[PDB]
């Protein structure tokens, strides 16, 4: 009973910091990428296939820190409101605790598993085609209102633009061929009421028409070759980067002590900086191995020593 | 069996809250750790739970030492800790917060084990509140729940963290025989409170802890003919 | 009433302070550890940990607003959690007397913002720069019915391959006139070799004609508008205005640079109503929980609705004051909830 | 002066936690506002103060209404309080604490205000600790500081929160002494507590709300011997 009391306990709050940190990290991204969408240089339409695309990134990252932050609010709150000083008055450790959600765990282990080796290379696949599609717009897709943009050969000029990325208007451009011309749609785009100038070629017209990564590899691909340093890197963050998982579970279990009036939000900034530093120490480890520096060995090296440092302090 | 509690000590901001609290508690025996209130009668009771970690002294349970034990060492030992806050699962029915705790048990099976909690749930008259959440009952209601879920446990000494707190005197009375039946049980019960007038009435020996130290023992009457404890505790007038 | 007010003042400056200092130094080591992946044979990581404490002043000037958010949110809580502001309303001290007391602290942010920006920012950022990489090339201008090409600019006045095109109100043209080399001289004139001009066909040694750029504002084109100080970013519009159309995202950089202080006011507001309601009776934790929800959600807001005000059709004053009318009107409903 | 109270009522998680509380005051009397844990005592007390919006009713003081005023509007008129909280200003020195107080003062000048800082140290025997922090005082010290420090602001009524509380049988004589003294100097007394033996003992009308209204009222002696009270909150045996 006390099992499925911590795993709903659990399950219940993780899912709700996952969802929080999921509209927060990639709402930022979100926000990010708009700007970027307000200059033109991305369209509108696709910057929801982007975060779509990019949620198993997102939430590899999530999955570890939502466990972490909610098993840490579990067990503050079981702190603060004296329902672990009935546990542990009854032989019931926090050890003993944390040990009964190995399997819950071992669950969200399976799941991180799954994100890491199939839907994180899958959706960043998608996302660096979709983005090689979205790098090759250029002329009147970058034109900024009231500004002037250059793209090689071309300079573009407009006096207005609608909430769309539609008729122009007042254009300005220059290649050597002027044109000049009050409104614009649209690379092909019919210029209405426009003049044409070469440089000495005047031709006026009413209507016109202008003619102007390893990281999403499969792992099916990645499971051998284990000689290239980059590819072995890769494959070694794919095999030993779920068992975050487990180091977030002993890592909370050891830094969640918290006094009743402390409150169960006290310890929760200075440990998501101390699981920060693992995750920073793993993403440096990558870069490392990926230059032939470090070797697969630092995965588990690196884990083994923040579990080894978990446990002691869990063990004092 | 007895509960031996020698010279204990324990310093905060370099200052010695307690220095030498030395008190002996057997199984069956009611023992009232009192004193004035900050003077280390607090902090000996937890030092004694395990709450706070000892300074100096020993623990011992009939030449059994529980000092380097931690609280759950103590737990399996046969000591209980029923803290003053309400410390019921709130989300946990009433049922399921014994059960939980006599799941943990290990010489019960489900068959013993549902016979001992119909029998917990009959002794402290919350059969009929049984199906409902630990957060959706009455104060004394609750305060019952966390006596029987503590007792799911079978500790052999009890260690009541203020039981007369927030108490009206119509509820007082019950609260002296639920701690009578924890003697009746066989089960010693060390209380530290601010009540002392209700607390004397029930404890057959009473430590007072003032400055440190323990300064008196015995009876509530040798205490309240005690010139040491009404000179800094009591006071002139009190009964 | 001056003791209460030097105690509140100055416990809620110190919080203040203390989250500045913590998040300054927060943010350059987290971007220090970014800027750590970009090492390379001319830039070491002595090269990156300068450039990143050349960017100090500018990181502390991004973080006033909600190191003032967080600063008021501890300074209120350590002394409403102390019980000291129910005391402090236990003797006739209005709730709306504590709010002004804690903007007067947040009045040295926001003196110290307006100094960072005006004199610091503008200096430090140029440093980073020359640290980190070590004039416009290719500056095309529009003034009025003119438009105007140079291949190279510089801040001197010296000016290559000068290019002007003139029109009329039907667009018609007058002359292409180019030149090799060009001087600035006096405002409206520039002097220049290689004279040559069409005629809607003429050549010239050096003659010198009319035309509006001018060489003080050639080095702050290349400069993004959200960079420029206020003096700068003033100067720049009003020499744009006068001789051409300023694009919207400088209107943009105006409306959040001169509605700073007026959010950072509001956001301290917001945070004293939060201790005085919603969060009261609440743990030091879950309040600096709160406080950096709220002030990521502000960020991401204000963020959201200055891109949002280039896309969209009304000025961004609109995009930009519009958060910070209605934080204030939330918190002070919150303070009249009291 | 008369602080009548009338109908308080106050719904919360839409239970009604106190229904029709009223009763009334005098300037210089102790009134004990007493009853079970959570019938409606702790929630009308702090009602009277101001901490919990009033539902329903009305607080007159000689017929000036403050049931619509707000905590600190109510206390520039005459009404203090006194947390059960330590609410000492902990970085503020015991005197500067009493000072802070008499600064808000509106009729006493900077020549007058020592003069009270002075009687008010020597009245509550605070003198030795003038210089010292708020934050490193004795609890009893402490209490009589911020007495000192809520009668800086000249209350007409005193509203005290569990002032017996964690104190020592020693040392409710002193409590008493203070009360009796706030008494004495013409400010009317509500005390609301758990302890009751020493409550009724220096109180001189009291009030015992049950259920969320107001069950028995009168002296102590009156309080004893009341049957509803008997057998909701003393018991048989007190
Ligand atoms: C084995 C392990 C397995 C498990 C682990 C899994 C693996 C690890 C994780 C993998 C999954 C992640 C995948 C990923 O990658 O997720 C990325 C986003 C997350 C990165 C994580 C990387 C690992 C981190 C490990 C963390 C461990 C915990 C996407 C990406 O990173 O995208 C990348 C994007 N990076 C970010 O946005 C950083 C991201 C980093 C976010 C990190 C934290 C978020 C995740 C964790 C949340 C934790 C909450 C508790 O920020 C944001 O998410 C927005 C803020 C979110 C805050 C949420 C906190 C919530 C707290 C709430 C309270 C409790 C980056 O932006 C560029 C700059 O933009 C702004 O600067 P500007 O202001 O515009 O100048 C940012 N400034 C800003 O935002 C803010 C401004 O400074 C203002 C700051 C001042 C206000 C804040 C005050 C507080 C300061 C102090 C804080 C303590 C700068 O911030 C920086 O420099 C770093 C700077 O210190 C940030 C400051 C602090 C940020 C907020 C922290 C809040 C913390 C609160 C306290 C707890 C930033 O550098 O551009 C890259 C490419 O750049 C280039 C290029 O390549 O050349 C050049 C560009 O020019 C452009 O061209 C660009 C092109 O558009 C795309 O290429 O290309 C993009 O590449 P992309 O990925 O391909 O798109």
């Amino acid at each position: 009973i006390i099992r499925r009391y911590l795993v709903k306990q659990v399950v219940s709050t993780s899912l709700v910091v996952i969802a929080l940190l999921t509209l927060i990290m990639m709402g930022g991204r979100l926000i990010k990428y708009f700007g970027v969408a307000a200059q033109g240089r991305l369209d509108a339409g696709v910057l929801f296939s982007i975060i779509g695309y990019r949620m198993p990134e997102f939430l590899t990252l999530i999955l570890p820190l939502g466990f972490f932050i909610g098993l840490m609010l579990v067990f503050g709150r079981l702190y603060v409101d004296h329902e672990m000083a009935v546990l542990n008055g009854s032989g019931i450790s926090r050890i003993r605790l944390g040990q009964l959600l190995i399997p819950l765990a071992l669950v969200f282990l399976v799941i991180q598993g799954i994100l890491m080796l199939w839907m994180t290379p899958w959706g960043l696949r998608q996302f660096d085609q979709l983005s090689s599609s979205q790098a090759v717009r250029t002329g009147f897709d970058l034109v900024r209102p009231k500004e002037f943009i250059s793209s090689g050969p071309y300079t573009i000029y407009a006096g207005d633009l609608s909430e769309d990325r539609k008729n122009l208007k007042d254009i300005f451009f220059y290649q050597d061929v002027m044109i000049l011309a009050k409104e614009a749609t649209r690379n092909v785009v019919d210029l209405i009421q426009g003049r044409r100038y070469e440089i000495y070629s005047q031709a006026e017209f009413q209507r016109y028409r202008l003619r102007l990564k390893v990281e999403a590899l499969p792992s099916s691909k990645l499971w051998n070759k284990w000689n290239d340093p980059v590819i072995a890197s890769e494959m070694g963050w794919r095999v030993f980067g779920p068992f975050t998982i487990v180091i977030a579970l002993m890592m909370a279990v050891a830094l969640c002590e918290v006094s009743p009036r402390q409150g169960r939000y006290y310890r929760l900034i200075p440990a998501i900086f101390i699981f920060a530093s693992l995750i920073v120490l793993l993403i440096a480890i990558r870069t490392r191995i990926s230059r032939d520096e470090l070797g697969v060995w630092a995965y588990p090296a690196a884990l083994a020593v923040y579990g080894i440092a978990a446990a002691l302090f869990s063990r004092k | 069996q007895t509960l031996c509690i020698k010279h204990l000590a324990k310093n905060y901001s370099k200052r010695w809250v307690v220095k030498d609290v030395s008190f002996e508690m057997q199984s069956g025996q009611i023992v009232g750790l009192l004193g004035p209130n900050g003077a280390g009668k607090t902090t000996s009771f937890y030092m004694v739970v395990g709450l706070v970690r000892m300074d100096k002294g020993e623990i011992h349970l009939d030449n059994l030492d529980l000092s380097d034990l931690a609280m759950h060492e103590r737990a399996r030992k046969g000591i209980g800790y029923l803290p003053q806050e309400a410390s019921i699962f709130r989300k946990l029915t009433i049922a399921e917060n014994i059960m939980a705790i006599l799941e943990t048990r290990k010489d019960l099976n489900k068959q013993q084990r549902q016979q001992r909690l119909q029998e917990l749930l009959n002794d402290f008259k919350i059969t009929h509140i049984k199906d409902s959440l630990g957060m959706s009952v009455s104060g004394g209601e609750r305060r019952r729940a966390e006596i029987a879920r503590a007792l799911a446990a079978d500790p052999k000494f009890m260690l009541l963290d203020e039981p007369f707190a927030g108490v009206d005197p119509i509820s007082v009375g019950d609260i002296k025989d639920i701690i009578r039946n924890l003697k009746d049980r066989g089960i010693g019960v060390l209380i530290t409170d601010h009540n002392v007038r209700e607390t004397l009435a029930i404890c057959e020996h009473a430590y007072i802890v003032s400055e440190g130290a323990v300064i008196a023992e015995g009876s509530p009457q040798d205490i309240l003919e005690n010139e040491q404890v009404r000179k800094v505790y009591l006071g002139d007038d009190f009964t | 009433r001056r003791i209460v007010a030097k105690h509140v003042t100055k416990t809620t400056a110190l919080a203040m302070l203390g989250t500045t200092i913590v998040l300054v130094i927060l943010q350059v080591l987290f971007t220090y550890l970014g800027e750590l992946s970009n090492l390379k044979a001319d830039y070491s990581a002595w090269q990156a940990f300068l450039y990143v404490l050349w960017g100090a002043p500018r990181y502390l000037y991004e973080i006033l607003p909600i190191s003032a958010l967080i600063g008021a949110i501890l300074g209120l809580g350590t002394l409403a959690s102390n019980s000291e502001l129910i005391v402090m309303r236990s003797v006739g001290i209005s709730l709306w007397r504590i709010v002004g007391w804690v903007i007067r602290s947040a009045l040295v942010l926001v003196l110290l913002s307006f100094a960072l920006s005006e004199w610091v920012v503008p200096y430090t950022n140029e440093r980073a720069n020359s640290v980190k990489s070590h004039e416009v090339r290719g500056y095309w201008s529009r003034e009025g019915q003119r438009f105007i090409y140079v291949d190279y600019a510089n801040s001197q006045g010296q000016l290559k391959r000068i290019q002007v095109v003139d029109f009329d109100d039907n667009y018609r043209l007058k002359s292409v006139t180019n030149a090799e080399q060009g001087q600035f001289v006096k405002d409206g004139q520039w002097l220049l070799n290689h004279s040559q001009q069409m005629a809607i066909l003429a050549n010239a040694a050096k003659q010198p004609f009319s035309l509006a750029l001018q060489p003080k504002y050639v080095h702050m084109v290349t400069i993004d508008p959200e960079d420029l100080s206020f003096s700068q970013l003033v100067s720049f519009m009003n020499y744009m205005r006068e001789y051409s159309q300023v694009p919207k995202t400088y209107q943009l950089a105006f409306w959040k640079k001169v509605a700073s202080p007026f959010a950072l006011i509001t956001l301290v507001l917001v945070a004293c109503s939060f201790i005085f309601g919603p969060l009261r009776q609440q743990s030091m934790g879950f309040r600096l929980v709160i406080a950096l929800f709220i002030g990521l959600g502000f960020y991401y807001l204000q963020d959201f609705l200055g891109y949002a005000s280039l896309v969209y059709n009304p000025s961004p004053a609109w995009f930009v004051l519009g958060p910070i009318v209605l934080m204030f009107v939330a918190g002070s409903y919150l303070l009249y909830r009291a």
